[PDB]
């Protein structure tokens, strides 16, 4: 914002803001495969105890 | 809609758009950020001298 044209910087943070929210996306996806092996082993606790 | 008409000094009618300063950007007419609706600029070197 410091010397870009406004639209023009509206249009630069388009590209990181998308950027950003795509590495908070692949996050939320890598922990759901994660919350998916632990609840197959929670499982397998609950039928060991 | 709406018109306009202006007297302009040669260089700074490219600072005329949404968003950059200059001149006649500050303390005279200023475009928003927002502009729908444009410009229809000629070079009148014919009337106004």
């Amino acid at each position: 914002f410091s010397r870009l044209d406004p639209p023009e910087a509206e249009v630069q943070i388009d590209r990181l803001i998308t950027g950003r929210l795509q590495s908070l996306q692949t996050y939320v996806t890598q922990q759901l495969i994660r919350a998916a092996e632990i609840r197959a082993s929670a499982n397998l606790a609950a039928t060991k105890m | 809609v709406y018109a306009d008409s202006f007297v302009i000094r040669g260089d700074e009618v490219r600072q005329i758009a949404p968003g950059q300063t200059g001149n006649i950007a500050d303390y005279n007419y200023k475009l928003p950020d927002d502009f729908t609706g444009c410009v229809i600029a000629w070079n009148s070197n014919k009337l106004d001298s």
